[PDB]
């Protein structure tokens, strides 16, 4: 590699050959894998010569060399990124999105997409100087597949990121500009693009539920299912996560997910190996419970309570966390015959055993839970058996012991069911 | 009952 002084020398030779030379030779040191000099080459006041060398139309190769380069520098913290940009980055690589060379406009989509990546500013200051046009222009062909893997790829991470972070959330008019494409990238057969559509869809539906109905207009919730059975885990985390976001909206946007057959794959999500996976289907399911009757239903009827009994039973206290929500959700809304079938299957014990957590949330909510059964066993005239059932599995011990708990709302609630049921 | 709502940049080597 040269020294960083040896490319200064070269880049200000005002010979072009020099020049393109030097400026490979800072893209190989961008390049290397520990530690690359980056603060050093802007430091150098390197950024604005690159970025001049963008605009050489008759040397493609220093195009394609300094494209690279920034690429890198754009790559780091915000304030490298922030160099790029105050370079003038940003409209010469729009400019070169339409480049004969293939490899020359890829490499301003990657450039373009970690800019995006950086912030919610930079987002929309990409957006602003009318990147969206020229990006959606490399997609329109009639078959994806004609396109080249890795040229498809860093395309759709890109426009991931033109998707992605809040406050604020992308332009609406944005977000409707590219979702039909986003939405061809969903269904195309290659595990990377599949992965990184699926996070864009995520991001566009983590927020207010109008956002939500822009994505499920598009009628992407049953290949969203389809992707949620995938084999391959980075599709299935963001599968879930989009999933998951869109039954936090309408009770009419939840039955969307139901309606495609989702609920059908939550017996291996809820036993899935990753813990992730485990918590966040268990976040999902929590939100579905929070649904209507019917849709609690629905839950039952797929075979899904064992399932929330087994992960209050055993998990990562992260998943019994979300579980425990999806309990307290299930018994606020659900009916008399809802909550009786939940303690048939077992739910009592595991519930119990939570009270032991040292964590002041979950208390709440599974005493929350507690009352709710109760309200439940008063209209059938049986809380004196389920007083007994807390008893013996332990459970009066714990609501007891939480009289003394230093919370508020803990012993309020505590000595009120005891006061009450017991 | 209650709903509850919830790398970015690639060096080329």
């Amino acid at each position: 590699n040269w020294s960083v002084e040896d490319i200064v020398k070269g880049i200000n030779s005002n010979n072009l050959e020099s020049q393109l030379q030097a400026t490979q030779a800072a893209r190989k040191l961008l390049s290397r894998e520990k530690q690359p000099p980056i603060d050093n080459i802007i430091r150098a006041g390197l950024i604005p010569k690159f970025v001049s060398f963008l605009g050489k139309t008759d040397c493609s190769p220093i195009q394609f060399e300094s494209a690279w380069a920034l690429t890198n520098i754009a790559s780091g913290t915000s304030e490298q990124t922030k160099a790029v940009v105050d370079g003038g980055a940003i409209p010469a690589f729009i400019s070169l999105l339409a480049s004969p060379h293939a490899h020359i406009s890829e490499q301003a989509v990657w450039a373009l997409g970690n800019i995006a990546g950086d912030g919610s500013a930079f987002r929309d200051l990409v957006i602003k100087h009318g990147a969206i046009d020229p990006l959606l222009a490399l997609l329109a062909v009639p078959d994806l597949s004609t396109l080249a893997c890795g040229y498809l790829r860093n395309l759709t991470w890109t426009l991931s990121n033109l998707c992605r972070n809040k406050n604020p959330a992308p332009p609406l008019d944005a977000v409707e500009q590219i979702l039909p494409t986003l939405v061809r990238l969903l269904h195309h057969n290659d595990p990377e693009v599949l992965a990184d559509s699926c996070w864009a869809i995520s991001y566009l539906t983590d927020g207010p539920n109008e956002r939500i109905e822009m994505v499920v207009k598009k009628g992407v919730v049953p290949q969203l299912v389809k992707l949620l059975g995938a084999t391959e885990l980075p599709i299935v985390t963001p599968a879930l996560r989009a999933i998951g976001n869109i039954v936090t909206g309408t009770d009419e946007q939840t039955q969307k997910v139901i309606d495609a057959g989702a609920l059908a794959v939550f017996p291996s999500l809820l036993t899935n190996p990753k813990t992730n996976i485990q918590k966040e289907a268990t976040w999902t399911m929590s939100n579905i419970t929070a649904g209507r009757q019917d849709q609690i239903q629905q839950v039952v009827n797929h075979g899904l309570v064992p399932f929330l009994v087994g992960v209050l039973s055993k998990a990562d206290f992260k998943t019994q966390k979300e579980a425990a929500w999806a309990i307290t959700n299930y018994t606020s809304g659900g009916t008399v015959e809802q909550i009786v079938y939940l303690v048939h299957c077992g739910i009592i014990e595991p519930l119990m055993n939570l009270l032991s957590a040292k964590d002041t949330k979950i208390i709440q909510v599974i005493l929350d839970a507690i009352s709710n059964i109760f309200q439940a066993a008063e209209k059938l005239g049986e809380t004196e058996k389920l007083s007994i059932m807390i008893e013996e599995c332990g459970g009066l011990d714990k609501i007891e012991a939480l009289q003394r708990h230093e919370n508020e709302s803990v012993y309020k609630a505590s000595l009120n069911l005891i006061e009450k049921y017991f | 009952q209650r709903k509850r709502k919830m790398s970015w940049k690639r060096v080329k080597g």
